[PDB]
RNA sequence: AUACGUUCACUGUGAACAAUCAGGACGCUUAGAGUAUGGCCACAUGAAUGACUCAGCGCAGUAUGAAGUCUUUGUU
């Protein structure tokens, strides 16, 4: 795009902790009420962004008229399928479940999980509905289609958002 | 009521009545208190249960004392939910 | 059941309870067929019952009262009475 | 409490259902870090230490700062102890109650529960020494209890 | 000790089925839920809910009121196919409804399934 | 840097390995058996297949179940 790494490069002038922080990548979602953006980071990074963060994010999010949900580069295969390389053991975080689940807790990073569960229905297809800590939104109540568009499109899963 | 009971969504009275563990999601009944001696003015913070009893940086008699359960808020001491 | 040429065999059904959905056989005779008025709006009644069925396990046990209050709610012949409280 | 015993226990700590945070509080990785191993070098066993936490310095979980259990920090700074902490205070134990049995040799009951510890010590050094925590020539006698505690 | 999971949920599911409960308890797993999901397929079961706690987790299932019992057999029989249509004549009682639920090397299904696919493997138990 | 990046167990498939048992063909007058026998112009055949069977051998599939994984710091 470089609509986002643009408006990044401007408010970041002047700023001690913003100075050396970089994006990858973005990819926006179709969410009916307004677009969101999901703004991938190079891992090491995530709590250099994260630390601080929400005296930035205001306005970026004000300037591009959508939300920001800010995300680590989560990568992880147990069979080679060429074209990536692969430990043969493998690791607890280089597994997908692990990345999955990492990829919520940024997502949604300022409030923080209560609940998670999946609903298996009598045709076969399954539901995730993961539960919002009752606290610290407020906030949350106003993006929850935003997270479930976004959501979609990273991990390929229905989900909801509720209190 | 043997047969029907909802147990997916229970209601608030039966989360605390059952056990730490027996819950849907199992998580602690114990949290970080804020406390205050009127002697001093500093904000000193504890855990609920302990096992050591709590001092304040400027006096020198325990805030809370040990027992089993929760600590035992000895004197008149006061605290701020934060 | 059937017979696959066509056709249906056997010769009765058994009624199923509606509490716990199993069979009701020949010959327990503790089971139960209720019919319950429906009624108009102002409570007029309309010619038109429902009849509630329960086998003689459920009745057995007790619970074959909460299950009226459960039944009927849901097909709407009462307000309150199912669904809280207790204190 | 089920291992060499009659009854059946249930009383433990659960661990709080979100790993992260608190946001609220006020700590630090690189603190946190300093902090368990300022009381490692006078003398504490890892069991202790994530309680002084707890209660000096409201931390909840220790992991939950920093991303890593006690022992590993530790380790990594390169500073735990030798004997694993389960090991060590069960040949404390054994070692005492020996010394009561030399004393008075009536009490039986001291003698069924010398065995029942003693068990239990050979059920972990055969543990320990899969792990390669513990080199196979390792052992516990009489003789060898007092070199070890010290 | 939990010798096994898949043996001990099924007994629990099937003294829920005798009693006429509307949903049951179960710590889950991933055969367990793969078990539950193709008798789903055949309609013997409602429809169920795998919630988290970052540990082995829960089930919550929800009966449909349809079925007798779940076993699960131990120790897990290697099948083969041609050896297949005995393990069908012990087990079920009747020929004309009830399944075994074996896992093949595609997944768990079936022995209607199996033998569409042509794959055998080793069995888990049955429901009728 | 168009084939190589764990092996097994287990499953499918393929190789390998007489009579009897099961089973196909044929009116020995029938049957138990036997390998025949049927077409008037010199012809047509059949003597199958499966099981016997655990181990050992190959390719393909990875759901279940194993091993693989020297860390007060390991691999090139």
């Amino acid at each position: 795009s470089e609509t986002v790494t643009a408006a990044f490069n401007e408010i970041a002038a002047g700023k001690p902790e913003l100075k050396d922080l970089k994006i990858e990548s973005v990819k926006e979602v179709k969410s009916e009420g307004a677009t969101v953006l999901v703004i991938t980071v190079p891992y090491k990074q995530i709590k250099a962004f994260q630390s601080a963060q929400a005296t930035f994010l205001p306005d970026l999010e004000k300037k591009l008229n959508a939300q920001i949900c800010i995300i680590g580069k989560h990568r992880a295969p147990k069979t080679p399928e060429h074209g990536r390389r692969f430990k043969a053991i493998r690791n607890y975080g280089r597994t997908l479940r692990s990345v999955n689940d990492a990829i919520l807790d940024d997502l949604v990073f300022p409030t923080a999980i209560v609940g998670k569960r999946v609903h298996y229905d009598v045709n076969g297809k399954q539901v995730t509905r993961v539960i919002l800590d009752k606290h610290d939104a407020t906030r949350v109540e106003e993006r929850l289609s935003g997270f479930a568009a976004a959501y979609n499109r990273l991990t390929g899963i229905v989900s909801v958002f509720e209190v | 009521t043997t047969l029907d009971v909802d147990i997916l969504h229970p209601s608030v009275e039966q989360e605390l009545h059952t056990n730490k563990k027996k819950t849907l999601v199992p998580n602690p009944r114990s949290e970080f208190l804020s406390l205050r001696c009127p002697s001093c003015t500093g904000l000193t913070t504890a855990f609920s249960h302990s096992n050591v009893p709590v001092f304040c940086k400027n006096c020198q008699t325990p805030l809370a004392t040990p027992t089993g359960g929760r600590i035992l808020l000895a004197d008149q001491v006061e605290i701020r939910p934060r | 059941m059937q017979n696959d040429a066509g056709e249906i065999v056997d010769m009765l059904i058994p009624r199923k309870c509606m509490a716990t959905d199993r069979l009701i056989p020949p010959h327990d005779h503790a089971s139960v067929q209720i019919q319950i008025a429906k009624v108009n709006d102002d409570g007029l009644p309309t010619g038109e019952f429902e009849t509630v069925v329960f086998s003689g396990y459920v009745r057995a046990l007790g619970e074959s009262d909460y299950a009226l209050n459960r039944i009927a709610t849901e097909k709407g012949l009462l307000t309150g009475v199912y669904r809280n409280e207790a204190h | 409490g089920r291992l060499h015993s009659q009854g059946k226990g249930i009383s433990s700590s659960t661990c709080p259902y979100r790993r992260s945070a608190p946001h609220w509080l006020q700590l630090s990785a690189e603190n946190c870090v300093q902090m368990i191993c300022d009381y490692a070098k006078k003398g504490v066993r890892p069991s202790q230490i994530g309680a002084l936490l707890r209660d000096r310095n409201g931390v909840g979980m220790v992991r939950a700062v920093t991303g890593v259990k006690v022992l590993r920090i530790l380790k990594a700074n390169g500073l735990a102890p030798a004997l694993p902490e389960e090991l060590y205070h069960l040949i404390k134990k054994a070692t005492n109650v020996r010394k009561h049995l030399e004393h008075a040799k009536h009490d039986v009951d001291g003698k069924y529960r010398l065995i029942l510890i003693e068990s239990r010590i050979h059920r972990l050094t055969r543990y320990y020494k899969t792990r390669r925590v513990l080199a196979p020539n390792w052992k516990y006698n009489a003789q060898t209890a007092s070199a070890l505690v010290a | 000790v939990r010798t096994s999971v898949l043996a001990d949920a099924l007994k629990a599911i099937t003294n829920a089925e005798r009693r006429g409960m509307r949903q049951v308890l179960i710590p889950s797993s991933k055969v367990i839920i793969a078990f539950l999901k193709v008798m789903a397929s055949r309609n013997y079961i409602g429809d169920f809910e795998v919630i988290d706690d970052h540990r082995s987790g829960k089930i919550v299932i929800n009966l449909l009121g349809r079925l007798n019992k779940c076993v699960a057999i131990c120790p897990r029989f290697d099948v083969g196919l041609g050896d297949l249509e005995m393990w069908q004549a012990k087990l079920l009682p009747s020929r004309q409804f009830g399944y075994v639920v074996l896992s093949t090397d595609k997944g768990i299904m079936d022995h209607e399934e199996a033998r569409k696919h042509n794959a055998g493997g080793k069995i888990l138990g049955m429901f009728f």
